[PDB]
């Protein structure tokens, strides 16, 4: 169990940590945050509460170093650095918690809610997703733009995300033009999954990698490429019976996650209803379809 | 964007287009079974092409044979459509490709999309418009080389005659458009208008009768009235 230490808390903001969020107040002694479980990515989150624009935050991995925030004046943000002399990292967390000024990460035992939220999301596969490779976490704001959405503007702060574009060259045979448009098991099987993505398992991390940014920082290009991923599959007639399966859990837990209140800016209506309702796979995600059915049935 | 009433001479401008009709590409006709379902039959159809300023049309003949054996005949149809546009295109020297084709039907859009995806400077639009482009097969010689055919076969006619040697393509399209509209609309009545008068013939050369300019402002009128009396008559007035 790690410790993402806080030098301070100058400004009041609303902290989230995975799934949990708390509210700090201006000049509040909150020292951090310790307890945190070992095996997991996690995301660190702040929401201001002047500017509820911009929420912002930090993808990390506390096996990868040894990591703490601190707000910055000048940016007006928090930062998350490395602590590079781990004996100074440990005589300070060791104090703050003697202290008790640290929150616990609150996780619940029977309660495998962020392990099925990340399963298939590692710290390397997103670091190559948010390309800046002198820190061992990841920056990810509500206003970036994705690579995808940068060819429809500065480079270095984009989410690269696989394009996915169901009208292209790579997505369509010449030859087989109605086929591969109709039925996109090609685009899915040979171009993303044996060429680009080289298994199942860094398809479901970025899918998964996606939503989290679309729920957490409410990342718009990161909703598309989440609903993108969905439909590239459900419009596939051919997908490996392991993979619907593990779709199924995977969109479950998304949707059972999602709150309530964000469904209308962060569900799409037209790939959900046809994925649930006209796709190869209207059959195939009947978990997913049943949460949907009785959480969402607006939007269908 | 779509092709409306506000940028209607846009068609008449110097940048190549052409309008593609799917109407007339899949025909069937319907009849009951020795035991009493329904099937169809299909029969030959073909593919509209038209460019709108030149008059010249691309009838692409499409042969029953094409559907054999396969399913979905409806869907088909406008992935074959995009198929033989293209082929069109890429038959054609680069200066005379289209910058822009207009599909009269917007589920032409996506199979024409996809289809043209190693043109990615020609727009593929819509039309706001109902263009009454179907009525095409009303046209004599058009319907006879369709059904005569026994294999796929491409003809090519001027859907204009001559006209353009005295009017301008605005006017010959209009034209074109009214006549479509009145053989829509009613069939026989529109025929009637056209030939009623022996003297006047058909070249063998052309598709239309061989009216002098006060006689196709007669014709036009008669037309006018048959399209007027009808939307009357249907909306009932
Ligand atoms: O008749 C028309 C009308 C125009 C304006 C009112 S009716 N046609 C065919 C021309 O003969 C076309 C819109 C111009
Ligand atoms: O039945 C007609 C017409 C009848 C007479 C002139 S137009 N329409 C035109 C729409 O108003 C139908 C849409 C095809």
């Amino acid at each position: 169990m790690n410790t993402v230490p806080f030098t301070s808390a100058p400004i009041e903001v609303t902290i989230g940590i995975d799934q949990y969020s708390f509210n700090v107040k201006e000049n509040q002694p909150f020292h951090g945050i310790k307890d945190i479980p070992i095996g997991h990515v996690h995301v660190i989150h702040f929401q201001h509460a002047d500017n509820s624009s911009m929420r912002y935050g930090y993808w990390f991995d506390c096996r990868m170093g040894n990591f703490y925030i601190q707000y910055d004046p000048k940016d007006g943000l928090y930062k998350m650095m490395e602590e590079r002399d781990g004996a100074k990292f440990e005589n300070i967390v060791h104090n703050f918690k003697e202290r008790q000024m640290m929150v616990s990460y609150p996780k619940i035992d029977e309660d495998d809610t962020w392990y099925n939220l990340t399963e298939f999301v590692q710290m390397d596969k997103i670091r190559k997703i948010v390309r800046k490779d002198e820190n061992q976490f990841s920056y990810v704001d509500s206003s970036m733009t994705t690579v995808q959405e940068n060819e429809l503007s500065d480079p270095a702060h984009s989410l690269n995300y696989t394009v996915i574009n169901f009208k292209s060259r790579e997505a369509i045979r010449p030859g087989h033009e109605m086929e591969d448009f109709l039925d996109k098991s090609y685009y899915l099987n040979t171009v993303m999954l044996q060429g680009i993505f080289k298994n199942s398992s860094n398809y479901f991390g970025e899918l998964q990698f996606a939503f989290l940014n679309a729920m957490f920082f409410g990342n718009y290009g990161s909703s598309l490429q989440w609903h993108a991923m969905i439909e590239l599959i459900c419009s596939s007639a051919t997908v490996p019976k392991h993979m619907l399966d593990k779709l199924d859990e995977i969109l479950y837990y998304q949707i059972k996650t999602l709150p309530e209140q964000y469904s209308d800016i962060l569900l799409n209506e037209r790939v959900w209803n046809i994925c649930l309702y006209s796709s190869f796979q209207k059959n195939s995600l009947h978990n997913t379809e049943k949460i949907m059915e009785n959480k969402y049935p607006e939007l269908l | 964007g779509a092709m409306n009433s506000s940028n209607y001479a846009e068609l008449f401008n110097n940048d190549i287009k052409l309008f593609v009709d799917d109407t007339n590409v899949y025909r069937v006709t319907v009849h009951k079974t020795f035991e009493g379902n329904v099937a169809t039959k299909a029969i030959n159809g073909c593919i509209f092409t038209l460019n709108p300023k030149t008059g010249h049309l691309f009838l692409k003949i499409i042969h029953t044979s094409v559907w054999a054996g396969q399913k979905r005949l409806s869907q088909l149809a406008k992935w074959k459509t995009a198929e033989e546009v293209s082929a069109l295109v890429r038959s054609l020297p680069k200066e005379e490709q289209p910058k822009q084709i207009i599909v009269t039907r917007k589920a032409m859009l996506d199979p024409l999309e996809v289809h043209m995806l190693d043109f990615p400077n020609i727009a593929i639009r819509p039309t706001e418009l109902r263009l009454p482009f179907s009525a095409a097969m009303s046209i004599d010689k058009l319907s006879d080389v369709v059904m005569k055919a026994t294999e796929p076969q491409m003809v090519l006619f001027n859907i204009y005659d001559d006209w353009l040697d005295r009017i301008s393509s605005y006017t010959a399209f209009s034209r074109l458009t009214l006549l479509l509209r009145a053989l829509k609309t009613n069939e026989e009545s529109a025929k009637m208008i056209l030939l009623s008068d022996p003297t006047i013939t058909i070249k063998s050369y052309h598709l239309w009768p061989s009216f002098t300019d006060e006689q196709w402002i007669t014709i036009e009128s008669q037309m006018r009235d048959l399209i007027l009396t009808e939307y009357g008559r249907k909306y009932n007035v």
